[PDB]
This record gives structure tokens, C-alpha cells and sequence, in this order.
């Protein structure tokens, strides 16, 4: 009935003083931008419609052109910043926010999903609707006894656009916003949709990168724990998040890894670390080279869950950014570790692989490799066992590529490998 | 031993 209609008929019937002919025409701009190909979103923007479209958002006594204009305007609003800043210049935020209250659940939901994409567009318009008072009615559009009472959909989007509100930096959200919200996300992160778990794991992923001030926010509301349970998940959609969350988090201070650690992260690392995903592998190293840069007693942990192994693994076989991670960890372990630690780490068979990636073509890693290597023959000096590490490196075949090295454009890995081969063979 | 550092960001409503 309103299918395949033209922007003009359209234009010609929002323009008619007769609601039923305005719903009609505002029925048919929404599904013409329902389709997947090419909605025409500009020629929409273009011929003036976003202030009625908000005008007839505010129509309670006719809820039928209430929910159709959220919908049209929903859709133009997840485009490009533009059309997002079209939506929000025709005063479309307060009367969503307003709609938010209404007593129709797929008007109250359509509402929330334009707040969402406003929100998603930057952290300009996300503190924009924080200003307008959004935060308020969204929460207390989840303030029930059990969520499981809600519509499965409803609570997806609330969570969605929950995270949006949560997402983005410079700046990062309101400090007293994300108080008011932290609460209500710990109780969606104990909901058992897959969706929403995911949703949580991102929007506390994206409050937990930042200053170590959000990062504690974040862990004195106690979900560590549950974030380490869901980084066991078996859904990638929720682990990747969850290992996203766990890295921020031990990015922060040592007590804040700490608090990680006694969560039992680690022991879910021997399977992280061999995912199929390349990307979870990457971020679980990743997150493994921040573990290995803290006190000694957590490099000492690392070491009981038998993750050294893993390590040594990574750094044999890998995509060559888990192969960095890896490096970097490891430059961190003989860094901050003990003389006995390093010991263990060599007994691992980690020298081989950390010289094979030395025919590495990124000077970043190799200036990595170097200064891990600078950090195993101060320990070995210590032990007096420089000459053993000697030999090994020249076995493998490692010394051959310092030698390489030795004439390296980049001055720092000159200057080290020159340093090594100089102070170790001659 | 130094410390070092997606879902969509906007949705359409399709039928």
C-alpha cells in the first residue's frame, strides 16, 4: 500500500493538512529507508522532512505517525555524521527522550535505538543526549525485578545504545554518568542473552580504557570475577569483549592486575593463547605482556599456570602482531623478572624463536628482541653464566643475524647489537 | 617491565 514510492509523493503528503495522509506518506518514507540497497537518506535530508518527522514524533494522540516518524528518523540518523547531525539539528534528542516514556514498548524501543545511533555518532552528541536527560528514563525503563521479564529485542537495544552512551573518548563519558549507569550494567553482564552479555562486555571494555581512575570505577563494583567467567564463555562474540575489558583492566596498577589475577584469568590463558582467532590470540598476548610487566609475585603466577610455554609457543608460531605481543612480554619478563625466573624462561626454549624473529622487517620488534636479550645476559652475567647464553645464541644461529644487525639503519638496534656482540664476543 | 595499550556503531532498522 505504501511501497515503491517517490520522494515528491512523499514531500506532497507530509505537506497535506491530513494526518491519516501524513502517516501514509511518513509510513512510506520509512520503508523506502527500510531497504538494504541505497535508502535515499540525502534526497530525505534534502527535501526538508527531519523537523516534521520530529514534529509528528511529539503526535501522543496518534501513535501510528509517533512510531513510524522514530523509525524513518532512526534509520536516517545511522548514517553518516551528516545525516546524524541533520537528525539531532531538527530537535529530534528531547523529543525521543520524551517518547522514551511512552506507553507503547515498540515506540518506547525505537526511541531508544535513535538515542543509540545519536549517541554512536561521537562523544559530541553522546554527552548531548547525556545533557538532555537521557540516562534517567533509559534506566528506569530497565528497573524490574528480573530482566527476563522484558522482551528479548527491548533489552538488546537498551544495552546497545547503553554501550554507546558508555563508548568513545576524548573525552571519555561524564564521570557522575557512568556512576549513575555502571550499576545497571553489572546486572545486564549477569543476564544470560548472548547479546546483551556481549553489549555489556563492550560497553565495561569501553570504560575500562582510559585512566586508571575509570579502571578502578570499574573494579570497585566487583565484575572482575564475571568478567573472567565470560572470558571463559564459549561464544566469541562475548570473549572477544571480555578479553578487550581484562587487557584494559591490566593496563592499570599492579593492584588492579592483581585483583585480575586472583579472578583466575590466567587459567583460562592456555586455550586464549592457542585460539583459532588471530585477533584473540593478538589481544591475549597482549594482555599477557601487561601481566608481565608488574610485580614479581605475578610474574611468578604467570609462570605456575604454565604460561611460559605458551609464550614461547606464540613466539614460534603466529601472526606477526601476536609475534610483537609476544616480544614485548617477554622483553617485560626479563625486564622485571627473577634471576631464577629468567633462568626458567631460557629453559623454556624461548632464545631459538626470539632469535628467529630477528629476521624480522619491522625495527620496533627487533629493538625489542635486542633489549630482551640485553636484559638475559645481565642475568646470566649475574649467575656467571654469560658464556653459556654465548654459545647458545651462536648455535641457533642468532648471532649471525646480530652480526647482520650490526649494519642496521635504524641507530638504536645499531648501537645494541653492536653493544651485544661487543661485549659478548670478542 | 613498562605497561603499554568492534560492535556497530550506528544500526538501521531493515525489513
Amino acid at each position: 500500500g505504501t511501497v515503491n514510492w517517490s520522494v515528491e509523493d512523499i514531500v506532497k503528503g507530509i505537506n497535506s493538512n491530513n494526518l491519516e495522509s501524513q502517516l501514509q506518506a511518513t509510513q512510506a518514507a520509512r520503508k523506502l529507508l527500510s531497504r538494504e540497497k541505497q535508502p535515499p537518506i540525502d534526497n530525505i535530508i534534502r527535501a526538508g522532512l527531519i523537523p516534521k518527522f520530529v514534529s509528528f514524533l511529539g503526535k501522543t494522540d496518534c501513535s501510528p505517525i509517533q512510531f513510524e516518524s522514530a523509525w524513518a528518523l532512526t534509520n536516517i540518523a545511522s548514517g553518516t555524521s551528516e545525516q546524524t547531525k541533520a537528525v539531532v539539528d531538527g530537535g529530534a534528542i528531547p523529543a525521543f527522550i520524551s517518547l522514551l516514556a511512552s506507553p507503547h514498548a515498540h515506540i518506547s524501543e525505537q526511541a531508544v535505538w535513535a538515542l543509540g545511533n545519536i549517541a554512536g555518532d561521537g562523544s559530541a552528541f553522546r554527552d548531548l543526549v547525556i545533557k538532555h536527560g537521557a540516562i534517567d528514563p533509559l534506566l528506569a525503563l530497565l528497573a524490574v525485578p528480573d530482566l527476563s521479564t522484558l522482551a528479548c529485542g527491548y533489552l538488546r537495544n537498551l544495552t546497545w545504545t547503553l554501550s554507546n552512551l558508555c563508548r568513545n573518548k576524548n573525552p571519555a563519558p561524564p564521570l557522575d554518568a557512568v556512576e549513575q549507569i555502571l550499576p545497571t550494567l553489572v546486572r545486564l553482564l549477569h543476564h544470560n542473552d548472548p547479546e546483551v552479555l556481549a553489549d555489556s562486555c563492550w560497553a565495561i571494555s569501553y570504560l575500562t580504557d582510559g585512566p586508571n581512575e575509570r579502571i578502578e570505577m570499574v573494579v570497585k563494583k566487583g565484575v572482575v570475577p564475571q568478567l573472567v567467567k565470560l572470558l571463559g564463555a564459549t561464544e566469541l562474540p562475548i570473549v572477544t569483549p571480555a578479553l578487550r575489558a581484562i587487557g584494559n583492566i591490566v593496563t592499570g596498577t599492579d593492584e588492579q592486575t592483581q585483583k585480575v589475577i586472583d579472578a583466575g584469568a590466567l587459567a583460562v590463558f592456555p586455550s586464549l593463547l592457542t585460539n583459532p582467532k588471530t585477533n584473540i590470540q593478538k589481544e591475549a598476548t597482549w594482555t599477557m605482556s601487561n601481566i608481565t610487566a608488574g610485580r614479581q609475585d605475578q610474574i611468578q603466577q604467570v609462570v605456575n599456570h604454565g604460561l611460559v610455554p605458551f609464550l614461547v609457543g606464540v613466539l614460534s608460531k603466529a601472526d606477526f602482531k601476536t609475534q610483537k605481543e609476544a616480544a614485548w612480554a617477554i622483553t617485560n619478563y626479563t625486564s622485571g623478572g627473577t634471576v631464577e625466573q629468567i633462568v626458567y624462561l631460557v629453559h623454556c626454549g624461548i632464545i631459538e624463536p626470539l632469535m628467529n624473529l630477528l629476521s624480522a622487517k619491522d625495527t620496533k620488534i627487533i629493538q625489542v628482541i635486542l633489549d630482551a636479550i640485553s636484559n638475559i645476559f645481565q642475568a646470566a652475567e649475574k649467575l656467571g653464566e654469560t658464556e653459556k647464553l654465548s654459545i647458545m645464541i651462536e648455535e641457533c644461529g642468532g648471532l649471525d643475524k646480530i652480526e647482520a644487525l650490526q649494519r642496521h639503519e635504524n641507530e638504536s638496534v645499531y648501537k645494541a647489537s653492536l653493544n651485544l656482540i661487543e661485549k659478548y664476543f670478542s | 617491565a613498562k605497561k603499554r595499550v568492534y560492535p556497530k556503531k550506528k544500526k538501521a532498522r531493515i525489513e
